């Protein structure tokens, strides 16, 4: 589960210190959305195997 | 098939292979005549795999595998050599006489 | 995929014909050390039937036990539950693949 | 969980009825045990051990009949 | 008199395994390098399904042990001659045992 924090799912980093170091407000909420979707599937799954 | 694997899919250099009810295997010893009780790699159907060390004191010149293709019978029954039928209207039956 | 057991189904049936076999000859381990018949005689006393009509109908029991098993074997005919509830499960598993 | 099991060492071999037909065409069964034969007299053993005991109303169980293959014994009116 | 009646308990089921990589990015080298970016979601589906099917293992074994479990046989028996008992006919039940 915490591997999870390390996956891109489809950003260009994995870090938010990095993304939010190097992009504008409007486009830096493209690239946070799609680690917050993935760490809210790895949840789910998580909760659904306990 | 072997036939398969050895033509179609691999070409590289392989001397153990044998075909079996699970599929093609390489890289062991055909040896279903031989039983085990507890196996650590369990192939499905009733068979395993084995792992035969080879020690210095049997030392295969001509060389073999460490990998044995065995059956896996992890259960058995007490046999006794007393009858099934009766002995002049009697069983014949066998008693503890310590524990 | 689907991955073969790890035990075969010969040898289940190995098994429940060992444990059915140990019930009827002369060690009797699944059958409380004596003979099956009379075993059969203990089990209805129990319910509160005398010994002497067990005694006098021993035949008479065996041929409902006999006729029994015939309508046990003769009754796999496309209206049983059992048969229901086997093709259930592989009609559950061809929907899950399939879909 | 500890379980503590009764695990027998040394076996014995030993032939056994289970049952007897006494005279009036009565019967008896072994509770719990079998009828053995010691110096042409039936005794009774247990299962579970082996060792000659005198047939009581202790061991056995009575029965106004007696079953087909009872062994026909018509020496015991003992205790 | 006496009745006969059957009845039928599911011990266990198909044991099916699923290649992850190969079901979601058939043979196509793009979706590989799309699909790596994913991690650990195909690793964490075969390790449930081997979860699965190790738990399917255990109870055919625990099955197995049941019926087993201190049977005594004779080594003179034999289904081809032992079949009945008391009048009671037992072929259809007995597959083969003995040891010929
Ligand atoms: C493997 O060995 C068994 C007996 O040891 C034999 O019956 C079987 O045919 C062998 N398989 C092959 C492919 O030779
Ligand atoms: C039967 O199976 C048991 C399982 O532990 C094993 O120890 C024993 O050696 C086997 N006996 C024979 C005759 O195969
Ligand atoms: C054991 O069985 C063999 C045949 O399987 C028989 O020849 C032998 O006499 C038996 N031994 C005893 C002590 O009963
Ligand atoms: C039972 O076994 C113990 C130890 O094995 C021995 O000391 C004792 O004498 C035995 N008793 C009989 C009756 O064989
Ligand atoms: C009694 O013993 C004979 C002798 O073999 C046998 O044929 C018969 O089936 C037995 N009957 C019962 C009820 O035990």
């Amino acid at each position: 589960l915490l591997q999870q924090l390390f996956n891109k799912f489809g950003a260009i980093s994995s870090s938010l210190q990095e993304i939010l170091s190097r992009l504008d407000p409007p486009e830096a909420q493209v690239q946070i959305d799609r680690l917050i979707n993935g760490r809210l599937t790895a949840l789910n799954a998580y909760v659904s195997q306990q | 098939k072997c036939s398969y694997v050895l033509n179609n899919i691999s070409f590289i250099s392989q001397p153990f292979y044998f075909d079996s009810y699970l599929g093609c295997v390489l890289n062991a010893v055909n040896l279903t005549s031989y039983s085990v009780s507890s196996c650590d790699l369990r192939m499905g159907s009733g068979f395993c795999i084995d792992y035969a060390l080879p020690s210095s004191g049997s030392a295969s010149r001509g060389i073999s595998s460490p990998y044995r293709f065995v059956t896996f019978e992890p259960f058995n029954v007490s046999f006794v050599n007393d009858s099934v039928e009766t002995v002049g209207g009697l069983f014949e039956i066998q008693i503890p006489t310590n524990f | 995929k689907v991955l073969p057991p790890i035990l075969s189904e010969t040898q289940i049936s190995g098994y429940t014909t060992a444990a059915t076999v140990a019930a009827m000859f002369p060690p009797w381990s699944a059958a409380a050390g004596v003979p099956f018949s009379l075993n059969v005689q203990y089990r209805i006393n129990g319910l509160g039937v005398t010994m002497d009509v067990l005694n006098k109908n021993q035949k008479l029991i065996a041929n409902a036990f006999n006729k029994a098993l015939l309508s046990i074997q003769n009754g796999f005919t496309a209206t049983n539950s059992a048969l229901a509830k086997i093709q259930s499960v592989v009609n559950a598993n061809a929907q899950a693949l399939n879909s | 969980f500890i379980h503590f099991s009764y695990k027998p060492t040394s076996f014995k071999t030993v032939l056994v009825s289970p049952g007897l037909c006494l005279s009036g065409d009565r019967g008896i069964a072994p509770k719990q045990g079998y009828f053995i034969k010691q110096n042409d007299s039936w005794m009774f053993t247990g299962s579970s051990y082996y060792y000659p005991e005198p047939i009581s109303d202790k061991n056995v169980v009575f029965m106004n009949s007696c079953s087909v293959n009872f062994t026909k014994a018509p020496f015991i009116y003992l205790n | 008199t006496i009745a006969g009646h059957e009845e039928f308990i599911q011990t266990s089921s198909p044991k099916v395994t699923i290649d992850c990589s190969a079901f979601v990015c058939s043979n196509y080298a793009a979706c590989h390098d799309l699909l790596s970016e994913y991690g650990t979601f195909c690793d964490n589906i075969n390790s449930i399904l081997n979860e699965v099917n190790d738990l399917l293992d255990i109870t055919q074994l625990q099955v197995a042990n049941a019926l087993m479990q201190g049977v005594t046989l004779s080594s003179n028996l034999n289904t081809n001659l032992h079949s009945d008992v008391d009048n009671i006919d037992f072929k259809s039940l007995l597959g083969c045992l003995g040891s010929q």
